């Protein structure tokens, strides 16, 4: 059963080349109603759905250690994005799908990981990125990686305009190889959905 | 053992696969609370000093293991060698408070002062890295209070009942040798 | 032989807040009785909850007033125990001696106009996240808020909620923080009827879950 | 009682450690607990 | 009279790893709750078993590759936590802080070639006792070893056994030891089919009975 | 607990010795214990 | 108040043989197992009873021999753990570290002659009380003694009894004592048959009630 | 055990005071106890 369909709201994603789902650090969420919001937080399901982002083009010239990152949340022009501008505090986890579509004649390997409290890693530290929740993408085996993570941080609710707890990271483990029958490059995309979205502290309007 | 590497599911094979036998292991020394529970030096000192565990040496036993975690929690013990009386104030206090006796103040008693202090941050846990601003450096609120004396000569900190969350890279010395890092291991004289 | 002990280095010095007691020297003293002496308080916060004290508005008045009947922002103050407006309150007097707090802070509004004067007011809690506080009731309506009019009951009480990222907030405010960290409280007049010289007295008390922790001695001595 | 944290009894008798009270009550606790809460009048929630 | 005691010489000094606790000075502090905070680890070896980290081969690559389809020794490294090849691993990062270890160390091999590339590999554990490591699969066959080919499952894991005279081995390596004390691991390519530019990624994790003991603080500070 | 070895109770109350935790779980232990072992597929031993 | 104590003068100094233990600093160390390691001894005297060691006779020989078949005193030595003849024995090696002893000391005689050589010997314990030891078997017969001849069994063992005024005797011998305080042991040859070059090997072990007490450290260091 | 004479337990846990033995016997005592005694052969006392 390499076939998987994921649903988030009124959006679905179906992949026929998956190696399952990796859950990071936990399988459920910490308590979303703590003392810091005095019972004024509310959930917004209309924001729990997939949004898209191109990460990069995986080409043969990129070597081991080449790293691409996406700090979350990122600019969002839909419901979720509106919440970031209209409420002072928020919390949510992430349902992350990364795809790298070439063909089975390509070779190589990408590491896909979710990193809490991103800091630029030194070359030597890249050898240990597997300490973070991750999966690999190798054209001979899969085109999709899927990671699910909960919200975390020193604070139970956050101000995303000031702090991004999670960072999606894609790193080249072994360079893309090409044949006469393979793809020449692979475009890597992310399909992300925020999960268990809660907001607190409605802000005034700007007009 | 043969498995699907891409899924990143942990796989722990054993010597039994080729007829060996797995032995008994005793891991108390790699227990987190235990390993962090020992005094380490702070080093960069001033007569007014804010206790920040990130001032431990990054390659020191405690400093390195601490940086190999993202979030942590602990109470603290400190040993301070100072001239004059030593005053401590909790996380959040105005620096000005360090001058008053109503705050925990330890009167000089040679050779130094050892105290047990509770965690006082306003956060449920602290972090060793923080991806953002609070107004890279860490937020000002990540501390265990501050101490002041006429002169602070030495400061040792000890993490009590430590909890660590979310592992991060931990590095050994890089090797130039091409085979092994070699060093002088202690051996009997003569 | 006798018991061997290790006199331990780093222990034994006097600490001004230590949890031990001194040796006594003058025994058997019986005190005059003080059974049922009135007015006792065993927790500072019992007093802080029960006795609201006045806020301070421009010119040292415990009230706001407006001459025009149009909608106006009557007052705006930082949600801080170190705010100018709270500087003469008992709650701030107590709070200065603790490093952190959390919980509800209650505002009280008492209209003192004559029978023939009426008004309608609005109070809003504006969390951190905006450059400047809203200048109109319309923009502020999108925040947590309450509106009320004057009548037989002269007093209205509103809870300023504790909404923050951390579980506790600092009682003092740092020189580096330009815009207030816990947000603002904005008091508006929606409109009034013949209330030109009539005032709204504002006071503050501690809420049911208001809490102060970590005693400190900060004042210059 | 208040800022004392020894698990062990005091070596000295109470008649020596402290003065002793004689006989012949928390007003602010009662005052605070007696406070009105909620709403006055009808509610349309 | 009172209790007589002997204040004992040689006792009482501060020892940085002592098993006693300091006297407290600031009581009754209650912490914000951190119930079920995710990602906790209570033993370093739980992390070391579950998260393999990459080895380092000539040029700083976490993999080996070969252009010829003949049989070749692809890599040879010392069975030492101080080996060049293990220098960027988490297992070695942890091991530097302990003087001794015993137990199983696990190697993981992940083939990243395209569907049309195949290979057959061999890994052998060569104990101490020979001058140089075997350069061919044939000579190495007489050692403990495993052979595998590439297919649907891309990963193969092999346990490097703890075989030694003493019950524990040192984690560090001495300047005097020329040839490695715990032996070698040799990775060979038996042959391949159209796998000229395809690689084998190698990582390492702690085995079930892997153990570290005797904490030390060795780095230059 | 961790690097403490007195057979005897502490002279001070726990409320003074340490901070106290409030309420409103070892992930890596579970992760490690969940690891696959042995062989995948048929064995001819 | 706290507990008052009297720090007592004259107590507390380190004594190299004290019965107390030091404070620990490095806990939780588990040792490699050494279950049933062979060759253990828990008391020095178990070894001393079971393993006789050789005496030393003129010229450093562990035996006596005589060329004439007449009756002769073959050897005479002081019943002292400091005797020249006992100087290379394990019993004396142990005894030097104790000030006193009491109890039985056992002598062993092993004849090493060829089948065609025979002899008859006598051993006598001569207590203190006479100027010089008896030079003939006839004079010595009046003492406690044993006589034996050679045959199929090559070894004869004889107990030197502890007979003294005090309950213990000193292991060392003083410069002032000219004639030995515990007496002598005299070994005679009654006669022999064709035993001119054949020897009698002599060794010594501790007896069942042999005891050493009061440890001392006497050697020049 | 050997040259220790306190009637009172040690203040520290055994796991700290000493190293701890693991498992997977006095030879000279047995050797000595096995020694022959008395006489070999007939006695005319």
């Amino acid at each position: 059963d390499r076939i998987l369909t994921t649903r988030n709201g009124h959006t679905t994603s179906t992949t026929q080349s998956s190696v399952g789902v990796t859950y990071g650090y936990s399988t459920q969420e910490d308590h979303v109603s703590g003392p810091n919001t005095s019972g004024l937080e509310t959930r917004v399901v209309q924001a729990e759905r997939f949004f898209k982002k191109h990460l990069f083009d995986w080409t043969p010239d990129k070597a081991f250690g080449h790293l691409e990152k996406l700090e979350l949340p990122t600019d969002h022009k839909g419901v979720y994005g509106f919440l970031v501008d209209s409420f002072a505090y928020m919390r949510n986890g992430w349902d992350v799908e990364v795809s790298a579509v070439g063909n089975q004649f390509n070779g190589g390997c990408l590491l896909v990981a979710m990193v809490p409290e991103w800091k630029e890693f030194t070359p030597r530290e890249k050898y240990q990125l597997t300490l973070f929740p991750h999966q690999f993408i190798s054209p001979r085996t899969n085109m999709t990686a899927h990671i699910v993570v909960p919200y975390l941080g020193v604070n139970r609710y956050d101000q995303y305009k000031k702090h991004k707890p999670w960072t999606l990271v894609v790193m080249v483990v072994s360079p893309l190889t090409t044949n006469t029958v393979s793809a020449g490059q692979i475009k890597v995309y992310a399909n992300i959905a925020p999960t268990h979205v809660h907001v607190a502290g409605e802000l005034p309007s700007k007009e | 053992t043969t498995t699907t590497g891409e899924s990143a599911d942990p796989v722990t094979t054993t010597v039994e696969n080729y007829g060996g036998e797995t032995q008994v292991q005793r891991r108390q020394h790699t227990d987190v609370t235990f390993i962090m529970d020992r005094f380490v030096k702070i080093q960069n000192l001033n007569p007014t000093h804010v206790i920040d565990l990130m001032q431990t040496h990054q390659h020191g036993l405690v400093g390195a293991l601490l940086r190999a975690a993202t979030y942590y929690f602990s109470d603290l013990e400190i040993v301070v060698r100072h001239d004059g009386n030593l005053t401590w104030v909790p996380n959040g206090a105005p620096e000005a408070a360090l001058s008053n006796t109503g705050n925990p103040t330890a009167y000089l008693k040679a050779p130094f002062t050892r105290l047990a202090l509770p965690y006082t941050a306003p956060h449920r846990v602290l972090a060793t890295v923080y991806n953002g601003t609070s107004k890279a450096q860490l937020p000002a609120s990540f501390n265990f209070g501050a101490i002041q004396a006429t002169t602070i000569h030495e400061l040792l900190v000890r993490m009590k009942r430590a909890e660590l969350y979310c592992p991060r890279p931990l590095l050994a010395v890089e090797v130039s040798s091409q085979d092994r890092h070699k060093q002088k291991i202690i051996a009997p004289a003569k | 032989g006798i018991v061997p002990v290790a006199c331990s280095d780093g222990y034994g010095g006097l600490v001004t807040t230590d949890p031990k007691t001194a040796d006594p020297v003058y025994g058997m003293v019986y005190n005059p009785p003080r059974t049922n002496y009135p007015g006792r308080f065993t927790n500072l916060l019992d007093v802080a909850e029960a006795c609201p004290t006045f806020l301070c508005f421009d010119e040292g008045k415990p009230y706001v007033v407006t001459r025009t009947d149009e909608q106006r922002l009557l007052a705006k103050f930082d949600v801080s125990l170190a705010a100018k407006h709270m500087s003469n309150t008992y709650l701030s007097g107590i709070a200065q001696y603790y490093a952190q707090y959390s919980g509800t802070i209650n505002l009280h509004f008492m209209f003192t106009g004559s029978t023939d004067s009426k008004a309608r007011y609005m109070v809003a809690y504006v969390p951190p996240g905006v450059e400047t506080p809203p200048d109109t009731p319309e923009k502020a309506a999108h925040c947590i808020h309450a509106e009320w009019d004057t009548g037989l009951n002269s007093k209205f009480t509103f809870s300023i909620p504790y909404v923050s990222a951390a579980d506790y907030a600092y009682t003092a405010s740092d020189v580096a923080e330009t815009t207030n960290v816990q947000g603002w409280v904005c008091i508006y007049q929606i409109t009034h009827g013949k209330a030109e010289q009539d005032t709204l007295v504002v006071s503050v008390s501690a809420g049911k879950d208001f809490e102060l922790r970590l005693p400190i001695d900060p004042r210059s001595q | 009682s208040g800022n004392t944290g020894s698990i062990i009894n005091n070596y000295y008798m109470q008649q020596y450690q402290n003065s002793m009270d004689t006989q012949l009550n928390d007003w602010f606790s009662k005052l605070a607990s007696s406070a009105f809460s909620g709403l006055f009048g009808a509610l349309l929630a």
